[PDB]
RNA sequence: ACGGACCAAGGAGUCUAGCAAAUGUGCAAGUGUAUAUGAUUCUUUAAACAUUUUAUACGCAUAAUUAAUG
RNA sequence: UUUUAAUUUAUUCAUUGGAAUUUUUCAUGUCGAGUCGUGUUCUUUGAGAUUGGAGCACUAAUACGUGUGAUACAUUUCACA
RNA sequence: UGAUGUUAGGAGGGCAAAUCCGCCGAAUUUAAGCAUAUAAUUAAGCGGAAGAAAAGAAAAUAACUAUGAUUCCUUUAGUAACGGCGAGUGAACAAGGACCAGCUCAAACGGUUAAUCCUUCGUUUGGUGCAAACCUUUCGACGGAAUUGUCGUU
């Protein structure tokens, strides 16, 4: 090396030849693929190929407060909806069998998004013309006269979608209820300072409850 | 684009530009980063002074999501406002703004910078500096921690 | 011996193709510059030239 | 670090129950088989070498057992959870 | 029932009667063939609970496997190469001896059938004694069963040579996951592979 | 001192990765629409067009310093 | 020609066996061994008082148990499986 | 219980390899020399499959207001770490997408009655063929396997 460079680094020191890949087809895949998801739902003539999913908050410090997807819904979401697991399957509806509720708010708001899709579908009878009532959770069939007239309207996969923030970043206030007399940079480095003994306290607590 | 390179120019000469005497060999001082510390030591010494030894202490497995922190000063604090609604504070001396800057991807609040004379403002964040945390209580505001 | 990763293409910036774009709708309108390009237009009444 | 699961949290970022402040939410059939097998199978030799060993009674000697009984099977825990056995069976016996 | 017990007991080894009996196996075991048929499994509720079933085609074979190390294979012991590959005397292989036991059977003796399973029945200075469990994809007894009948298709051809049986499993290192198995799956050269790749794109 | 009996055709600083300096272009405390998805895109088109009906994907920049708790 | 979506009629009668949830009653059973693990020797990994595998010696517990939480120990709390 | 049987009915063997699965296993080269290191868990050698193969329904992360089988793309990142700490080497969690799926045995329970399975020979229906041929469909008998454990429940 002779010059004000940086010093190399490059990673080119076996056979890098034999495994290189130039990607040509990124166009015609996406293509491929979306011809083949629109073939799936002529086939499945008017239901929606999509399932329901839950909503979920992420897990760190760094994502907490911002919410996705989730893969299915809790045995205890199902009940509050009058569902079962394997009732449910059969609409499109997912099943998670080992995520949790640690709290309430969690609970009321995937009842709620339960309870809004099961209020807006309705029946097509297993065998024509015979109309029963559900099982399982399942609401009753659906009359011929709403089903052909149902079959005009556009389908709405907007549900499907995870749910969007609104909350505010600046609101107001009126300045007679400011607090003066407030200190957070003390407050900050004196819950730091006494952490370990609290640490301790809570361990002796544990030991004595356990008997 | 092969029409404009240097090349092309020497193309009647017989060296190409390398010399007669101290030919074009190749790797005549070795490979990378090869002879640095015995005879590559003073390009190594002037451009790179720190470059041999080891200090501090190991961290095994880091987990960078532990300590994420981006910050913010108070100069920028008022310019999240729209103009607008920066305009209406400033008649009216009764109400105050109150800003949650982690709504906006801040979690530090930092304290360079000057704020305007009088003009109370109320501050929602994770973490304070001490310098912010005066420059706030100066001016007639408040600091509110969350998570 | 020549090789399949040359790199064949290149990337754009989005605001540049729309000033290009834009900047050329313009000089559709300027009756000397479509007559330099060698469109036989002399009997035309007006260039921008809408049509119902 | 730690919380307490009474108690909700409080709306600081550090120390001590700290955190955002959502609502928190809340064998006979064995004993006749291990006789039937007592009866079948008796005792390993470490086993009597234990019991020997506690037998002794002294502090020296359960030194040893434990010692022993790590050797044999390594893990401190699990010598000491079988010290602990043989010490229940020797007990036992004595009445 | 009646294998609880039979579990229970087989669980010492080092008591006075399961010591004479194992030596009372282990003395016969040497007299016969190095693989030969049984009619029964000696071990009956150690068999169920791998897959074997009472049906027309299922089958027990015995295997005998000689124990220690591989000298490495050069000839007068001369290695010709750098003093880091100059070892020989404690080269230790991949595999584990239950597996050489399988395919001591599975290759070319009963090529008819497939490997399912193997358990432990004796040990020795010289010897490791094992009891294989085959099962045949002709019979229709198994053909016409609705659970036992994945084994009947030709994607499960010699599992015991492509490291799909549960000894298989073991030395592959898929017995373990997380952070102590993170480069394993789905096989230890695709991980490889997909890690060297240089991708890239067209417009660049 | 070495190569050259003669003539015709062929014959040697290139490609990819990564960094920097210089210069041209666009926007500017921001900038770059990643992988995907959409469209009354579908010889050309493997191109071109679009972006999810007080708006938190990611990179570089907007803040440094210390082995480190910070 | 291939197959797959809508739309078009099922009426009367006759058993037998299954299933989901709800109201109450009484029962806490089972859970993969020469395996897991530890010592030692060689390989392999980014893995560091040892990441996975293998050979030899020793050889467990019973769900309140067992295993993981990236520095070797002892006495403990907690979370996850 | 083993040998025996040109007894009746069946299976394996060889070819081909671009992609896939298991084992075995170098040196050239770089370090401006060279022995650990690198080349490389690569080339050559020996075995085994499919239109894909392998992996796969937690003895998993995290430390949060928590997520949730496998695979692959974008990023994390040439980063945490390894190294004659030299030359050189180098992953994982969270985040954004493609796709989207779950189940069985073993072990509990069933004894006024193994409920289970297979071979061989019979019969009983409707459709499709010019023909060849094929599909669907209950009910018997004799013989054998199995209590050293088939089937049902969960
Ligand atoms: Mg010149
Ligand atoms: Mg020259
Ligand atoms: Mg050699
Ligand atoms: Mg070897
Ligand atoms: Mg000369
Ligand atoms: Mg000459
Ligand atoms: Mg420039
Ligand atoms: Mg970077
Ligand atoms: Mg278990
Ligand atoms: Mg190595
Ligand atoms: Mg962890
Ligand atoms: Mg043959
Ligand atoms: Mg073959
Ligand atoms: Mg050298
Ligand atoms: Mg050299
Ligand atoms: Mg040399
Ligand atoms: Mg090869
Ligand atoms: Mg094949
Ligand atoms: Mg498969
Ligand atoms: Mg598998
Ligand atoms: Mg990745
Ligand atoms: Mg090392
Ligand atoms: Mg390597
Ligand atoms: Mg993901
Ligand atoms: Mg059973």
């Amino acid at each position: 090396v002779a010059h004000n460079n940086v010093l190399p680094n490059v990673h080119l020191h076996k056979w890098w030849q034999r495994h290189v890949r130039v990607n040509f087809s990124k166009n015609i895949k996406k293509k491929k693929r979306r011809l083949l998801r629109e073939k799936r739902r002529k086939a499945n003539g008017g239901t929606p190929i999509e399932k329901l999913h839950p909503i979920v908050h992420c897990p760190t410090q760094r994502y907490n407060f911002r919410t996705r997807l989730g893969k299915g819904f809790t045995f205890e979401e199902l009940k509050g909806a009058g569902l079962t697991p394997r009732a449910a399957q059969t609409i499109g509806i997912c099943y998670d069998k080992r995520r949790k509720n640690r709290s309430e708010e969690s609970l009321t708001k995937n009842v709620e998004r339960l309870l809004k899709y099961k209020n807006s579908l309705v029946m097509i009878p297993l065998k024509k013309n015979k109309a029963k009532k559900g099982i399982g959770g399942i609401p009753a069939d659906a009359d011929k006269n709403t089903i052909k007239e149902f079959r005009n309207k556009k389908p709405l996969l907007s549900i499907f979608k995870k749910e969007k923030n609104t909350k505010p970043f600046y609101e107001t206030i009126e300045v007679s209820k400011i607090d003066k007399e407030f200190l957070a940079y003390k407050t900050l480095r004196r819950a730091k300072l006494a952490e370990r003994r609290k640490n301790r306290r809570q361990q002796k607590k544990d030991i004595k409850f356990k008997s | 684009a092969t029409r404009f390179k240097k090349n092309r120019k020497k193309r009647g000469h017989v060296s190409a530009g390398h010399g007669r005497v101290g030919k074009h060999r190749k790797h005549p001082g070795g490979r990378g980063k090869a002879g640095g510390l015995h005879h590559m030591r003073i390009n190594f010494d002037k451009y790179h002074p720190g470059y041999f030894g080891k200090v501090g202490m190991r961290h095994l497995n880091l987990l960078k999501n532990r300590t994420y922190c981006p910050t913010i000063n108070v100069d920028k604090l008022w310019g999240l406002l729209p103009e607008e609604k920066k305009k209406e504070f400033s008649e009216n001396k009764d109400i105050a703004p109150v800003i949650d800057v982690t709504r906006k991807g801040y979690f530090k609040v930092l304290g360079n910078g000057k704020l305007k004379h009088n003009q109370p403002i109320v501050v929602k964040a994770r973490y304070f500096s001490s310098v912010a945390e005066k420059k706030i209580k100066a001016v007639g505001g408040q600091c509110i921690l969350v998570a | 011996p020549t090789k399949i990763w040359r790199r064949w293409g290149r990337k754009v910036n989005l605001k540049e193709k729309r000033y290009a774009v834009c900047s050329s709708i313009a000089a559709s309108g300027v009756t000397s510059l479509v007559l330099a390009r060698g469109h036989r237009i002399s009997h035309l009444k007006e260039v921008p030239l809408v049509v119902s | 670090g730690r919380k307490s699961t009474i108690k909700p949290a409080t709306g600081i970022a550090v120390g001590f129950n700290s955190g955002h402040v959502v609502t928190k939410r809340n064998s006979k059939r064995k004993e006749l088989i291990k006789d039937v097998v007592r009866e079948i199978t008796g005792f390993s030799p470490y086993e009597k070498r234990i019991i020997e060993l506690i037998k002794i009674g002294t502090s020296a000697s359960t030194k040893r057992s434990l010692k022993y009984a790590k050797k044999k099977l390594g893990t401190h825990k699990r010598g000491k959870a079988k010290r602990e056995e043989i010490q229940k069976v020797v007990i036992l016996q004595r009445r | 029932g009646a294998y609880k017990y039979i579990q229970e007991i087989w669980k010492k080894k080092q008591s006075d009667a399961m010591h004479f009996l194992l030596r009372v196996r282990t003395w016969e075991y040497r007299q016969l063939p190095v693989v030969h048929r049984v009619s029964k499994p000696s071990r009956p509720d150690k068999a169920r609970r791998l897959g074997y079933k009472a049906i027309q085609g299922f089958v027990i074979y015995r295997v005998r496997v000689r124990r220690g190390d591989r000298k490495k294979r050069v000839k007068k012991g001369i290695v010709h190469g750098k003093p880091k590959h100059q070892g020989v005397h404690k080269q230790k292989s991949t595999r584990n001896l239950k597996s050489v036991a399988e395919g001591k059977v599975g290759k070319s003796i009963c090529g008819n059938l497939r490997v399912l399973n193997s358990y432990w029945v004796g040990q020795d200075a010289v010897y490791k004694y094992y009891e294989v469990i085959l099962v045949d994809p002709n019979h229709n007894a198994v053909r016409n069963n609705p659970k036992i009948n994945w084994i009947c298709n030709p994607v499960h051809k010699h599992r015991e040579l492509r490291g799909l049986t549960s000894a298989g499993k073991k030395y592959r290192g898929l017995r373990v996951k997380g952070h102590l198995s993170a480069k394993s799956r789905p096989s230890i050269r695709a991980n490889w592979k997909r890690r060297q790749l240089i991708k890239l794109r067209k417009c660049r």
